């Protein structure tokens, strides 16, 4: 569920606990845009095909 | 090429040309300076 | 021709006289059909006409401006020629290869150009050879 | 680049006329 | 990259069930 | 023009072991630019009508190339190789070819692997790809022991084969040898912390465990069966984001300054 | 032009001085490349300033 | 059908000319000129024109259409094509082609686009007399990409040729361009064995005193060709060193440069610069001349990508529909991706015998440490500590003995960044995956951003280039 992200160690009787994400939104936010560039270039390539 | 009348074909072109020439130094300046013009435009 | 030029090259690099002289003779025909390893190849040539060791001297100086003429290290090619002062000829001959000679002129021109600015003689510059050249035009 | 080459098609035809029309322009000018 | 569909179903019923016997 | 011997063919009958004397070659190698003026007469002059006299030029220079790395002499090997060398496709096709040139071929491609200038041995390769232009016998000898330098194959190297023939192809085995050997401590350098005597001996090619004293401590490996140079250096690299650096993406001061000068 | 061929010696009548004209030109033709790529040059500026 | 012959003819001679002659007259529209000239013309003439009606050959009428020279010498080439020894594998006219002076009819009508033939036989320090020689002599050779042909009107066509050029002029080198392309075609392309560099290497002297960048580009390119095709390759890397490729030369002309630079740099070990070449001219330019290179250039380009380090995907098999001419191809690509040697040799093997042909033959060997090279990445990255002994069975090595040593140079590399522990037993992975951790996001902008300089910079000057002609032709 990613409540708190660990990894439980049933070899050892031990629980892994990560702590406080160094995970940044400028990253996330980032991933969103770049997925709808890909999308604009193909729209643009099939009318590039008249100008040649 | 020869001592032919080719060389006073050539010769004409040749003469005509050099004045050309320094006309073309002229226009030089101009272009260096109208970069800086097209700058101070904006202003 | 169609033939590489290593062999020929070898035979340059070879001590004896005989066979740089044939090395020579038959360079003097391959040159506008492998310009490519002729130039790379070049130095040995320069070695050949600078002795005095060297029995083809203008021969040396012939083939060499022809490959420096290819490479268009043009300046070169007016020296060795000139400097030869025989073979210098058969280039004056043709009007393919009448650029060694008119470079001659071109050059002794542009130098000559600066030097005239202020005092007007040709003064202590330009080389013996480019001096007598303008004068025969 | 792509809408900046549909504006240069439209254009091509009357730039390149104008060409001759300029030396022709300023011949006229002069004798009028 | 490789076919890795083809070859995955025929060995995963098959040595799946042998592991069942050889090992937990 | 080959015709009687006393500097013409006189080579060639030294090189059997007829009279198998190197002595008189060493002086051979001097008359025989007297004959090759003559020789050099014969190609892109006529062709075909020549063929003969090609034929025996090219056995003289190439068997005596041979002949001359018996007597160990690098600088004719590689003068008479290139001499040879456009007379193996020779204008149009002068056709010098002797069965000689087959050996030939094979000798100057291990020579330049000892030499370690593989970038030549590819050069050649392009000319060569109708490989039907003398077979492969002895050229595929070469060709087996480039892939297995290449692959990391020290093991199928062959440094036990082309000793066998002695003709020529000895000169460039036993130099290659030291050159692979030298390449094996680079590699482990490197690769593994450690190295033993029971290790050595195989993997570097050592006769001797002698040698392997010597080549050790010059790296500066030696301390006995256990030494540590390999783990520390490799454990150090990841991580410079609690220790200051610059090092690539280039110079920063430059770097940022470029970039805004390009759009 | 020509391109090959003597005409009448370079003692003789003294072809290769008038013949060095033709060299000289090669120089001009040199610069008449030159010369194009200098007026498309001035000509995008002066668009550009004068819109 | 002689009666139908004269229809087509008429047509096709006065709609290749107009274009020809009356671009050429301006000369001092040099840009314009160079570039409809290069791709437009030569282009029309091989792909539209020929297979256009009845009869491919619409020659007879054209060499009356202009001048070459005035005795029917030179017009006995315009037969010789037609009819001579194999005639080509066009459709030849059945007569109305005549040995000796093609045609009765002339279509020139005093124009200055169709000439008059006394018109520009005056001509000969002008530069009419030159253009109109090498149209024509320009459209005899141009059945050659099509037919290939051999020894017809190409025995004195390489002479008559060198006689149309003299000392040249900067307009007339950019005509002359077109000539110089099939000059070195017929005895290359062919591959008999004759000089065709003599001639290639002299223009390319008179064009640089002039300084006319068409005419020395397409030389260049040439003399390579030639070279790697007679199996002379010794010369063509040589030749490389003293080169200068003009940076103003027309986009058929880098291609074709591009292309065969590609195959020599592959040779020296530098794969990196040989894929990018490659890709790049095929669409640089689409030509008709670049439907016989494109199967070659995907064929020697994946070999080539295999060795760089970069195991190409299935996708790009599919897309140019060429799969079939790729598809030996694409057996070794799946043998990479697995990493196992023993599939590798003998598919390679086999598939060998066609691969000679494309230029692959000296690579080949060394596609043999790519593969393995793929399976010591795979084994390091993946596990920590695998026993040596699985990794030997696993890509099939000879010995596990062999895994050590090849595993041992790998590291030394550094490409893996792994450690080999030979009295242990097992490989331990060092690495670890990232790419933020050391300086290293700043390397992964860099390369990422690096592509990205060359692409705006590309962008902003080629959406100025129309803007550049309109403003020339004065427009604000």
């Amino acid at each position: 569920d990613k409540k708190f992200h660990g990894i439980l160690d049933q070899g050892e009787g031990v629980l892994i606990i990560f702590d406080e994400p160094p995970v940044d939104k400028t990253y996330e936010a980032a991933l969103e845009t770049i997925q709808n560039m890909s999308k604009v270039v193909d729209s643009l390539y099939n009318k590039a095909k008249k100008l040649t | 090429s020869f001592l032919g009348p080719e060389p006073e074909d050539l010769e004409d072109l040749y003469s005509r040309y050099k004045k050309l020439q320094q006309e073309l130094e002229f226009l030089e300046v101009q272009e260096e300076y109208i970069k800086d013009e097209q700058k101070n435009l904006k202003k | 021709m169609i033939t590489s030029a290593a062999g020929i090259i070898s035979l340059l690099d070879e001590e004896e006289p005989q066979l740089k002289e044939f090395a020579l003779h038959k360079l003097n025909a391959v040159v506008n059909d492998f310009w490519a390893e002729i130039s790379e190849s070049v130095d040995k040539i320069e070695v050949l006409y600078e002795d005095e060791g060297f029995r083809s001297r203008q021969f040396a100086a012939l083939v060499a401006s022809k490959v420096f003429y290819h490479l268009g290290a043009f300046e070169e090619s007016l020296n060795y020629a000139l400097g030869a002062g025989d073979l210098f000829n058969v280039n004056d001959n043709s009007e393919y290869v009448e650029t060694i000679i008119a470079k001659c002129i071109d050059h002794y021109t542009k130098q000559c150009v600066e030097n005239a600015d202020l005092p007007e003689g040709e003064k202590k510059p330009i080389d013996q050879r480019l001096e007598g050249i303008v004068n025969k035009m | 680049m792509v809408v900046v080459y549909l504006a240069s098609l439209i254009r091509s035809v009357v730039a390149l006329h104008n060409l001759i029309n300029n030396k022709i322009a300023n011949r006229d000018a002069e004798k009028k | 990259n490789v076919e890795d569909d083809f070859s995955n179903q025929l060995r995963a019923e098959l040595e799946k069930h042998g592991y069942k016997m050889e090992t937990s | 023009l080959q015709a009687a011997a006393g500097m013409y063919e006189q080579l060639k009958d030294e090189w059997n072991r007829k009279s198998p004397n190197l002595s008189k070659c060493g002086e051979e190698l001097g008359r025989l630019k007297l004959v090759l003026l003559e020789l050099n007469f014969l190609p892109t002059t006529g062709t075909k009508l020549t063929k003969q006299q090609l034929i025996l030029a090219r056995d003289i220079l190439e068997i005596g190339a041979q002949w001359s790395i018996l007597c160990k002499d690098i600088p004719s090997f590689e003068r008479y190789m290139a001499q040879l060398k456009c007379y193996y496709f020779d204008y149009k096709e002068q056709l010098p070819e002797s069965a000689y040139m087959h050996q030939l071929l094979g000798l100057n491609l291990l020579f330049l692997l000892s030499q370690n200038r593989v970038a030549e041995f590819h050069t050649e390769l392009e000319r060569l790809p109708a490989k039907d232009i003398q077979t492969n016998v002895y050229i595929k000898h070469p060709v087996s022991l480039e892939q297995y330098l290449m692959e990391g194959s020290y093991n199928k190297v062959f440094l036990a084969k082309g000793n066998i023939p002695a003709e020529s192809y000895t000169f460039f085995i036993d130099i290659l040898l030291d050159t692979i050997r030298d390449e094996i401590a680079g590699c482990i350098e490197k690769a593994y912390e450690k190295i033993l005597f029971a290790e050595a001996t195989r993997i570097l090619f050592f006769s001797t465990p002698k040698k392997m004293t010597d080549y050790a401590k010059k790296r500066g490996w030696l301390l006995g069966p256990n030494n540590y140079y390999s783990f520390a250096s490799q454990q150090q690299k990841p991580e410079d984001s609690t220790i200051p650096s610059t090092e690539l993406a280039r110079q920063v001061i430059e770097y940022a300054r470029q970039l805004e000068m390009i759009v | 032009m020509a391109l090959d061929g003597p005409e009448q010696m370079e003692l003789e009548e003294g072809k290769a001085g008038s013949g060095l004209r033709q060299y000289y030109l090669s120089k001009i033709e040199e610069l008449q490349l030159i010369v194009n790529d200098k007026s498309q040059n001035l000509r995008r500026l002066q668009a550009q300033r004068n819109e | 059908p002689a009666p139908q012959d004269v229809e087509m003819k008429e047509e096709a001679a006065a709609g290749s000319g107009s274009a020809g002659e009356g671009d050429g007259k301006a000369a001092a529209t040099e840009h314009s000129q160079r570039e409809l000239d290069t791709v437009t013309l030569e282009d029309i003439k091989e792909h539209v024109r020929q297979l256009e009606k009845a009869v491919s050959g619409k020659e007879p009428r054209f060499v009356l259409r202009a001048l070459r020279m005035l005795p029917s010498t030179s017009r006995r080439l315009n037969h010789y094509v037609l009819y001579k020894a194999v005639h080509g594998f066009f459709t030849s006219n059945n007569a109305t082609r005549d040995f000796l002076l093609p045609f009765l009819e002339e279509p020139m009508d005093t124009e200055a686009d169709l000439q008059f033939r006394p018109r520009t036989g005056k001509a000969a320090s002008a530069p009419l007399l030159p253009e109109v020689e090498a149209y024509l002599q320009l459209l005899m050779v141009i059945f050659l990409m099509n037919s290939k042909r051999y020894k017809e009107a190409q025995k004195i066509s390489d002479d008559l040729m060198q006689k149309i050029s003299t000392q040249n002029r900067r307009a007339l080198d950019l005509v002359a361009a077109k000539c110089y392309y099939y000059h070195a075609r017929v005895y290359e392309f062919l591959d008999k064995l004759d000089v065709v560099r003599s001639f290639l290497h002299a223009r390319l002297r008179t064009a640089t005193l002039r300084h006319d960048a068409d005419g020395q580009a397409t030389l260049l390119n040439l003399l390579l060709r030639n070279y790697l095709h007679y199996s002379l390759y010794d010369q063509a890397e040589k030749l490389v060193s003293k080169s200068v490729f003009p940076e103003q030369a027309n986009n058929n002309e880098w291609a074709r440069y591009l292309y065969y630079t590609g195959r020599i740099k592959a040779i020296q070990l530098e794969y990196s610069e040989a894929r990018r070449t490659m890709t790049n001219a095929l669409r640089k330019a689409p030509q008709h001349t670049a439907v016989g290179f494109k199967q070659t250039v995907h064929k020697l380009l994946i070999v080539v990508e295999l060795l760089l380090g970069e195991i190409p995907d299935r996708l790009q098999f599919r897309q140019p529909s060429l799969k079939r001419s790729l598809m030996p191809y694409f057996l070794l690509t799946q043998a990479v991706r697995t990493g196992n040697l023993a599939k590798f040799n003998q598919v390679l093997d086999q598939f060998g015998e066609k691969f000679q042909t494309d230029g692959t033959y000296t690579l080949i060997i060394r596609l043999r440490h790519n593969v393995i090279k793929t399976g010591v990445r795979m084994i390091s990255l993946s596990y920590s500590r695998i026993s040596l002994a699985d990794i030997a069975q696993k890509l099939q090595l000879d010995s596990p003995e062999d895994a050590e040593f090849i595993v041992a140079k790998a590291i030394r590399d550094g490409v893996i960044e792994a450690s080999i522990n030979h009295e242990k037993g097992y490989v331990q992975s060092k690495e670890m995956i990232d790419i933020y951790s050391t300086r290293e996001p700043q390397l992964a902008f860099h390369q990422r951003i690096s592509f990205c300089l060359d692409i705006h910079n590309m962008s902003v000057k080629a959406m100025r280039f129309p803007p550049k002609s309109y403003n020339k032709d004065l427009e604000s």
